[PDB]
């Protein structure tokens, strides 16, 4: 069951970075 | 450190633009590529049909590039989500065609994020974002043939096999059980692609000759195949819910009612033949054997 | 005699009354010969598809005739001095005097004068050229074709809905409240923000360039970060001239209230915030009834729970009564629609929404 | 009886059909159908 | 209008009568529903 | 010259089609109602192939066939060779017209070589394949459903998908459509301005087009290449077949119930189609 | 989540083989029984299936996948594709190979022993034969072909049904006819399997586990679509009748579900859900003697 | 020269459409 | 600008399709 948690945190942090980056970029938004 | 990372991500001075959509495009695309290569090399045989007739499409199991493919998930799976952690063991996942689902899902997310990165870069550079509009049609077609059709049919095994021979087999069975040729939307897609190739040839020849409204003409010519692919994707998605093509068989009757039959009946006969790969009854099988 | 096929009592009548009553009881599907509930519901479904397609065709015809024989492009240059034109006149029975009398509104032929007030509506929603009207008419033709084909399709044996599908109140209410009402209102607000307001402020925006023209200078940043007030700053000043960039603000959602000083109508940004807010409220309302996830209310228990010591049984068993009776539902819908239509009239003569429509007294 | 709109000749042929041809055609078709004693 | 007022209208009913009875079937050899076996 | 010879014959090539789809049947040749006169709709109607009893006969009206009888010339199915010949000569007239127009303008006749693709496709599918076949009966019909039936018949009897030439033709058609769409989008998105589009494509894909010359050249030469490869595949079909036949995999799957391939299933489908009509 | 079965009446045995188990058969209750499967694997028990011993056998070609095993009295038959038949009358102590004639249409699929020296041969291509000389002579009851059939099921009284090569339609045959009657599928989704219930009616499993039951002898109309796993989209693989009322269904990843009401409500047997195998066939020889054949040498025994 | 270039297809067209219109009732 | 003759003719041709679909729907509803 460790694999499920591993992939879960991987995708969670990936989408967290994806949603944070758009807020970071001030130009063109 | 975060600010420099964001600046490098959004920078247009980089060798290859990544974009914040790229932060999701790269992992999904790389996962799809890696798992696709692994399955195409050493995938264990998969019982797609659900009977005691396993099918193996890997190269290590005696296949070439033309015949090799990635077998869709087992018919016992259906539409159920089948990740690795939901399997009792890795062998169970391998024998149930899970790599197909993994590759398909990560690759679909990757192409969606490719759309996102395309739009993001077009907006950052200030260029008009119509390249994504054109790119929608192949993406819509891929989603229809990889996701919409399995959902409509109630099984992931009905999707397009990831290969060359599997593609032809899928097209043949699709025609057999759906009559896609008689459907007006495959007709519209065929018209769109043929017209697009025609326009490409005309304009390439004209430019080559001239090489030692124009904008309206260029845009309409470019939009023609995009519209055609949109229509064919719509047709495949409608087919997925059993909205089959035109069935003109059994139509024309004579004075006393006897069926005359047209070429539509011949197409129906061909479809039935591709449906069952042998002869019908009353064909004098051997009466006795030793 | 064959007609009417649905009643053998009328078909055997030797008199001409069979011709009359056959028309009268034609669309009374309940009393037809050998009618079952499932067939009744499916036929009603197809007929409703047909009425929808007819409505779309009628709207398309209005648009097409206005675009073809009207003076829309001339009318927008002077809405307070040019009569809108409904359709051209072609009457061979006319004489010279009638031809001279009816050649009005600057036309070069006999023509009518529109009083439906659709020129003001088309001007307000954004469309300003004849090609836009023509495109709208063609699109509505296509929509009518799609709905007619849908009515044909959901009549085939492989697509005929089951009786249990029709009697699903909770799912119908959820979808028709969150989706039919909320999503349509949200889309209309998006149309007003993305197209109508910039067009009314002079900036031309259409299908060709709406993908590269942000409705607001700050795109999706204040909305997502919670700083919504950014979208209400710099509204349209009192000196704004409709359709031009003189006195035009940049706010896309305001709460100005009152009327535009020039058009004597409501501000477009007010309409945007209004339809957006009601869209949000309707989307919230559409998540109330339990369909397939356990959560949500069930209408039967709510009705049966609101009893009372004075009324006796209260609202018990009303769910079955309303669900199993199409006439009860039709009466409820008709009463609600009549009240809403009265409200539309009363709140529309006093609160005009279209530009320069309060000065056209005949249309009002 | 002329108009300045595009394709002014259309009402010259469309209105008669909607005025005479279509009404008479459906009139006769419906009259035949309602008196059709073939079945009931 | 004079040269076209007669040429067009007659041919429609001409074709209607030509195909309404046993002329086209014998002309092009396409069997009638009776001749079909 | 060639400017006013293509127009008449092609008209007849057109004309015999409509009367070939509304009045003349195939009950004596194919046993089907291939005419509208029986009530067949637009998709169902066609111009049926001639009966196989005449072999490769040109089916001239004045000639020994039909002995000059027009009704016989209809019932023998001479309309198919009639239409095929007239259409082929109309196509060659169009080719010559393009050549002479290019000569008059003086530009290099790249449009002629661009249109050479469809010329080859038509002269191979509807003229050469029946020549290499037994008779005109196996030739494709002139209609909607007839073309689909011909396609399915070729799939059954030749494994046409596995032929590398139809693979190249599919690749050419899809690449031509891709280049057309990308060209339209690029032209209407840069509104020359080539350098910024090159930069955009470099940052998106990795490489771009140095010149509009190369892009236009490639979109000109992709679909014509696909068409020419498909025509060459038809050439090979008439002659000894050449497809990537994997007899070893077939042998392995013949006796091993645990070995199966998509190629093996395609073979099973092909012989299944080939089995149950004669 | 579907309701979970509280009690597990199935005991799991993990045989040390990777051969998928196809069929089981018995002679007498206190007597030996046999099971046949893939890769020329045959297992014989004598205590009622509690323990098994492997029988090893090799031929000139090592690609004999056994499909059916049928025992009547002391006579036994084992049929596998490609064509291979092993017949005996000694309880399987020694097996006589019957070299099938070349003119047999299609690889054999199933065999039923109608008693001593009586057997019926079913071929995947639809051909049906009858042998009464212990394989020496065959007789064709039907002289027709149905094409490639995914699954063929035999009714209690000898009637045969066969799903098409892809589940588009099906073909039915009854004794007394020389042809097979084709019939269109009665479910919107494409068919996966079809069988005859012990009540005498037919049951169809479509794609995505859409179980449907039939009523009346013609059974042209069918009952409402029933999904034993509700939101679960697992595709079921077999349906079995322990009793004409209680029903069992077997699917993937050990998804074994049971209905105490004949299909109206279904409980998930989480006791066998942990099994790392794909259950294939649940056979109920008796209401107490039942066997679930899956994959990778995993079996379930009733108690 | 456009006179014939139109009439050569105009005459057969009007000849045929009348028959096609009559066609929907002859088979009835 | 004002419309063109081809625009009106194309509108008529497009409107031909809903006519056919409505004919089919009416015939189906008559059953
Ligand atoms: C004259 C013959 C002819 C022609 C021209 C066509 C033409 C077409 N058919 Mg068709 N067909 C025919 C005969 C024909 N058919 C016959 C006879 C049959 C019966 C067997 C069929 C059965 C049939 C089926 C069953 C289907 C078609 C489909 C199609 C369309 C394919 C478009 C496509 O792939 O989507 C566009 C391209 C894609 C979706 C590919 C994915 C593109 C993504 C976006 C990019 C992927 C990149 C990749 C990862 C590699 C990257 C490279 C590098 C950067 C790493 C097209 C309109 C398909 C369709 O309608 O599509 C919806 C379809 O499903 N046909
Ligand atoms: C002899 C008297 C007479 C006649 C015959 C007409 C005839 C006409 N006038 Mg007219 N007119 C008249 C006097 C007359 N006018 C007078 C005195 C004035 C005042 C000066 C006008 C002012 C006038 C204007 C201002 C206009 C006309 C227009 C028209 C045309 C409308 C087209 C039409 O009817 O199709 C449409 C047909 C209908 C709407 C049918 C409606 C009536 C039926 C009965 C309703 C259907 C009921 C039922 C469902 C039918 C079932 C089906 C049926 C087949 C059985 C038509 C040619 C219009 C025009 O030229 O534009 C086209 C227009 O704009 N007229
Ligand atoms: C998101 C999902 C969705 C959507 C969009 C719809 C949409 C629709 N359904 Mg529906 N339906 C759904 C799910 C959905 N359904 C489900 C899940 C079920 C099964 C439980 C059904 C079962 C069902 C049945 C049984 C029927 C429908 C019907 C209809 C149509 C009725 C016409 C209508 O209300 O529009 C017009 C009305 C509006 C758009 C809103 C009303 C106007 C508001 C209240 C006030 C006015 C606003 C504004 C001021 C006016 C505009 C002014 C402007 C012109 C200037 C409509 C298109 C009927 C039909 O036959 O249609 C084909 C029908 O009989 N539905
Ligand atoms: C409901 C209909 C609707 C639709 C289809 C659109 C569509 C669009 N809007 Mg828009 N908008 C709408 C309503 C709508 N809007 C309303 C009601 C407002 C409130 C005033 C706005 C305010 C607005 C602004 C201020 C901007 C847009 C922009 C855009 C464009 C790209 C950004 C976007 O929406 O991606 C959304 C993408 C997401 C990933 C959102 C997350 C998923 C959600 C929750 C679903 C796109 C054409 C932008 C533009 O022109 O290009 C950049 C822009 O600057 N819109
Ligand atoms: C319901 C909508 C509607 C209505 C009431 C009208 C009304 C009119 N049109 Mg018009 N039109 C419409 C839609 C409509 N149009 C659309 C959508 C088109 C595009 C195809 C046209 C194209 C058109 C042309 C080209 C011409 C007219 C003309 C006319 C006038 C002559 C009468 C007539 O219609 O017959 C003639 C017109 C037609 C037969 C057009 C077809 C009608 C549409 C396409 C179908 C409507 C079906 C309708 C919903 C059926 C309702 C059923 C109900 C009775 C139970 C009249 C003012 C004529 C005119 O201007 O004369 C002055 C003329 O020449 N129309
Ligand atoms: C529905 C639309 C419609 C249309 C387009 C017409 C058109 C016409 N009507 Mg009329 N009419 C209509 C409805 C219509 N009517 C109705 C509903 C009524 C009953 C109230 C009448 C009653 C009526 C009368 C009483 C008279 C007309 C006349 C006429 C013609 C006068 C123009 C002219 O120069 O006469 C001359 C035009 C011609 C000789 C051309 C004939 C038209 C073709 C070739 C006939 C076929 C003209 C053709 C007059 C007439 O017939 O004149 C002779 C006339 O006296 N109408
Ligand atoms: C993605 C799907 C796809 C695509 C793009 C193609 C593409 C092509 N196929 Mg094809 N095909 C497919 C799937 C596909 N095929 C499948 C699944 C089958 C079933 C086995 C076939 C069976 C098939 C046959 C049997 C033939 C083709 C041929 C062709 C080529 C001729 C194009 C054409 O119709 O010219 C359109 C017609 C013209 C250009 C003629 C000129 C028109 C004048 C100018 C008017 C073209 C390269 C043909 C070929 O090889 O070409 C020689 C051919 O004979 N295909
Ligand atoms: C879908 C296939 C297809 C069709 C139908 C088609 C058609 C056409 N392309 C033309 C041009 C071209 N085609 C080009 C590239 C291409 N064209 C392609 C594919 C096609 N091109 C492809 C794939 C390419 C890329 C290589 C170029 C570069 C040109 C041109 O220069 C030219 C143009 O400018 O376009 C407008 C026109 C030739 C006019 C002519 O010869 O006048 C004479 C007309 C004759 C002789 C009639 C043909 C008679 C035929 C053979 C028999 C009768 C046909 C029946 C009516 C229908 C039967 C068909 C059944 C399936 C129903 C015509 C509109
Ligand atoms: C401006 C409009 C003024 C005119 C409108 C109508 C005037 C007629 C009013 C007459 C009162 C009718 C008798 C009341 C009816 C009556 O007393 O029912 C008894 C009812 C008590 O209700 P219960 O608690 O029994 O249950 C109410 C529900 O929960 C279910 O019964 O009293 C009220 O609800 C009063 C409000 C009725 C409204
Ligand atoms: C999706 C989506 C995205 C991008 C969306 C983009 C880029 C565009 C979206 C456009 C959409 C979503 C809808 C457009 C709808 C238009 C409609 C529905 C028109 C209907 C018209 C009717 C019904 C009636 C028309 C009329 C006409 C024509 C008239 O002329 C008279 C008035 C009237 C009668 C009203 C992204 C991924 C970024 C985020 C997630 C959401
Ligand atoms: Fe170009």
């Amino acid at each position: 069951l460790t694999l499920k948690i591993a992939v879960y945190i991987v995708v969670g942090l990936f989408i967290s970075l994806f949603i944070f980056g758009f807020l970071s970029s001030d130009p063109t938004r | 450190l975060w600010e420099q990372f964001c600046q490098w991500v959004t920078s247009t001075n980089n060798r290859i633009y990544v974009g914040w959509f790229g932060t999701l495009m790269i992992p999904t695309l790389l996962t799809a590529t890696t798992c696709f290569i692994i399955a195409f090399i050493a995938a264990p045989p998969v019982d797609i049909d659900g009977i005691r007739e396993p099918v193996a499409g890997s190269l290590l199991y005696g296949n070439n590039i033309i015949s090799g493919a990635v077998v869709p998930s087992s018919n016992a799976i259906g539409l159920h989500f089948y990740p690795i952690w939901e399997a009792a063991s890795l062998d169970e996942w391998l024998y149930n065609g899970g790599p197909y689902q993994l590759v398909v899902f990560h690759f679909l997310i990757g192409i969606f994020c490719y759309m996102g990165r395309q739009w993001e870069l077009s907006y950052r550079l200030g260029m008009r974002p119509w390249i994504c509009v054109a790119y929608s049609a192949p993406v819509s077609a891929a989603t229809a043939v990889f996701l919409i059709y399995p959902i409509g049919q109630g099984s992931f095994s009905d999707g397009m096999p990831l290969g060359i021979s599997g593609t032809f087999n899928f097209m043949i069975v699709f025609q057999a059980e759906h009559n896609i040729l008689m459907h007006p939307f495959h007709m519209l897609g065929v018209a769109g692609v043929f017209g697009g190739s025609l326009f490409s040839a005309m304009h390439g020849s004209l430019v080559t000759s001239s090489l030692v409204n124009s904008r309206s003409l260029h845009f309409f010519l470019g939009a023609w195949p995009v519209i055609g692919i949109w229509f064919t994707a719509m047709g495949v998605s409608t087919m997925a819910f059993n909205l089959n093509g035109f069935n003109f068989n059994q139509s024309i009757l004579d004075s006393q009612g006897r069926v005359i039959g047209t070429w539509a009946d011949v197409l129906n006969r061909a479809n039935i033949g591709f449906e069952v790969m042998h002869e019908r009854n009353a064909h004098n099988f051997p009466l006795d054997l030793a | 005699t064959k007609f009417p096929k649905f009643s053998q009592d009328l078909a055997q009548d030797p008199t001409t009354r069979r011709i009359w009553y056959g028309i009268a009881t034609a669309h009374d599907f309940e009393t037809h010969d050998g009618m079952t509930e499932e067939n009744l519901y499916q036929k009603i479904f197809a007929s409703h598809f047909g009425h929808i397609a007819i409505i779309f065709l009628w709207t398309s015809g209005t648009l097409f005739h206005v675009a073809w024989q009207g003076n829309f492009e001339q009318w927008i240059k002077d809405p307070l001095n040019i009569r809108p034109i409904a359709h051209a006149i072609w009457d061979p029975h006319f004489g010279e005097g009638a031809v001279n009398a009816f050649t009005q509104a600057g036309a070069s032929n006999p023509v009518n004068i529109a009083y439906s007030g659709v020129y003001h509506w088309f001007y307000t929603i954004g469309m300003t050229t004849n090609q836009e009207l023509y495109s709208g008419a063609v699109f509505l033709l296509v929509l009518a074709s799609l709905f007619l084909f849908a009515g044909w399709l959901h009549l085939q044996p492989k697509f005929r809905p089951s009786l249990a599908w029709f009697k699903n109140a909770e799912s119908r209410l959820n979808h028709h409240l969150a989706g039919l009402f909320g999503v349509s209102s949200l889309a209309w607000a998006g149309h007003l923000v993305h197209v109508a307001i910039p067009e009314a402020r002079g900036q031309h925006v259409g299908w060709d360039n709406f993908l590269s023209t942000p409705p607001h200078p700050a795109g999706l940043m204040p909305f997502f970060t919670g700083n919504w007030g950014v979208y209400a700053a710099d509204p349209d000043t009192a000196g704004h001239i409709f359709g031009t960039s003189e006195g035009a603000g940049t706010a896309i959602l305001t709460f100005l209230g009152g009327f535009h000083p020039q058009t004597e109508s409501l501000w477009l940004t007010d309409i945007a915030h209004h339809h957006l807010a009601i869209a949000v409220i309707f989307i919230i309302a559409g998540h109330m009834y339990r369909t397939n996830w356990g959560i949500g209310h069930s209408i039967k228990e709510i009705l049966n729970a609101h009893k009372g010591p004075l009324t006796g049984a209260g609202h018990t068993n009303l769910y079955d009564t309303i669900n199993n009776s199409l006439h009860f539902q039709l009466g409820l819908a008709l009463a609600s629609l009549g009240v809403i239509t009265s409200l539309v009239a009363q709140h529309m003569y006093s609160l005009p929404s279209y530009a320069f429509i309060a000065q056209d007294h005949t249309t009002q | 009886m002329d108009g300045s709109y595009a394709a002014s000749y259309l009402p010259w042929i469309l209105i008669p059909m909607v005025g005479w041809l279509f009404p008479a055609v459906t009139m006769g078709l419906l009259f035949i159908h309602i008196e059709s004693e073939g079945e009931g | 209008w004079v040269i076209h007022s007669i040429t067009i209208p007659m041919l429609f009913i001409a074709g209607w009568l030509f195909v309404s009875t046993g002329l086209a079937y014998d002309a092009f050899g396409t069997p009638r529903p009776d001749e079909y076996f | 010259w060639s400017g006013l010879l293509l127009f008449p014959c092609a008209f007849m090539a057109l004309g015999g089609w409509l009367t070939g789809t509304t009045f003349v049947t195939s009950w004596y040749t194919h046993g089907l109602a291939s005419s509208y006169l029986e009530g067949a709709n637009f998709l169902t109607v066609a111009v049926s192939s001639p009966a196989d009893a005449f072999g490769h006969s040109l089916l001239f009206l004045w000639g020994p066939e039909a002995q000059g009888n027009l009704t016989r010339w209809f019932q023998i199915g001479g309309l198919w060779p009639f239409v095929a010949l007239h259409g082929a000569f109309g196509l060659i007239g169009f080719m010559l017209r393009q050549f002479e127009i290019s000569r008059l303008v003086g530009i290099r006749p790249y449009n002629a070589i661009a249109f050479s693709g469809p010329i080859a496709v038509f002269v191979s599918v509807f003229l050469m394949y029946p020549l290499g076949q037994s008779s005109w009966f196996f030739a494709p019909s002139f209609g909607v459903a007839g073309i689909f039936r011909f396609i399915l018949f070729l799939q059954g009897f030749h494994n046409w998908t596995l032929n590398p030439f139809h693979m190249m033709g599919v690749a050419g058609i899809l690449g031509g459509a891709l280049l057309c769409a990308i060209h339209g989008a690029t032209v209407e998105n840069t509104l020359y301005s080539m350098v910024t589009a090159n930069r955009f494509w470099s940052q998106i894909f990795g490489i771009a087009f140095s010149n509009k010359r190369w892009l236009h050249f490639f979109m000109l030469f992709v679909p014509v290449t696909g068409l020419w490869m498909s025509s060459v595949g038809i050439v090979g079909l008439a002659l000894n077949l050449r497809a990537y036949d994997f007899v070893s995999q077939e042998l392995r799957a013949a006796e091993d119930p645990e070995f199966e391939t998509f190629y093996t299933k395609n073979i099973l489908l092909n012989e299944g189609m080939r089995a149950w009509m004669a | 989540h579907v309701p979970d079965l509280a009690f597990n009446p199935w005991q799991e045995i993990a045989l040390e083989t990777d051969s998928t188990f196809a069929d089981i058969a018995f002679t007498e209750d206190p007597n030996h029984g046999w099971l046949v499967g893939t890769k020329e694997t045959i297992f014989e028990t004598t205590d009622g299936g509690d323990t098994w011993e492997q029988k090893l056998i090799d031929l000139g070609e090592e690609k004999a996948s056994f499909s059916a095993v049928s025992f009547s009295g002391n006579e036994g038959w084992i049929t596998g594709k490609p064509s291979i038949l092993l017949h005996t009358t000694d309880g399987g102590q020694t097996w006589a190979r019957i070299p099938l004639s070349e003119k047999l249409p299609g690889a054999p699929y199933s065999i039923i022993a109608l008693g001593p020296q009586t057997a019926e041969m079913i071929t995947d291509l639809g051909a049906i034969y009858k042998t009464t000389n212990g394989g020496k002579n065959w007789k064709a009851l039907v002289e027709g072909a149905v094409g490639v059939a995914r699954t063929i099921q035999r009714s209690t009284d000898g009637r045969y049904v066969a799903v098409s090569a892809r589940g588009n339609f099906y073909s039915t045959w009854a004794p007394g006819q020389t042809e097979w009657t084709p019939h269109n599928r009665n479910s919107s989704r494409r068919l996966q399997t079809m069988g005859y219930g012990k009540d005498g009616q037919l049951w169809l499993l479509a794609r995505g586990g859409q179980l449907q039951f039939s009523t009346d002898p013609d059974a042209e109309e069918w009952s409402d679509v029933i999904a034993p796993q509700d939101k679960g989209s697992w595709g079921l693989l077999d349906l079995s009748f322990r009793t004409p009322e209680e029903v069992w269904v077997a699917g993937a990843s050990g998804n074994l579900l049971m209905s105490q009401d004949g299909g109206q409500t279904w409980a998930k047997d989480t006791g066998v859900e942990d099994i790392p195998a794909n259950l294939y066939r649940v056979v109920f020889l008796s209401p107490e003697k039942g066997f679930v054949l899956g994959q990778d040498g995993i079996l379930l025994k009733y108690n | 020269v456009r006179w014939l270039a139109v009439h050569t297809l105009a005459v057969p067209s009007v000849f045929f459409v009348g028959a096609i219109a009559a066609m929907q009732f002859i088979q009835r | 600008m004002a419309l063109s003759d081809t625009q009106i003719l194309a509108a008529l041709v497009v409107a031909l399709l809903p006519a056919f679909l409505a004919f089919r729907l009416s015939t189906e509803l008559y059953k």
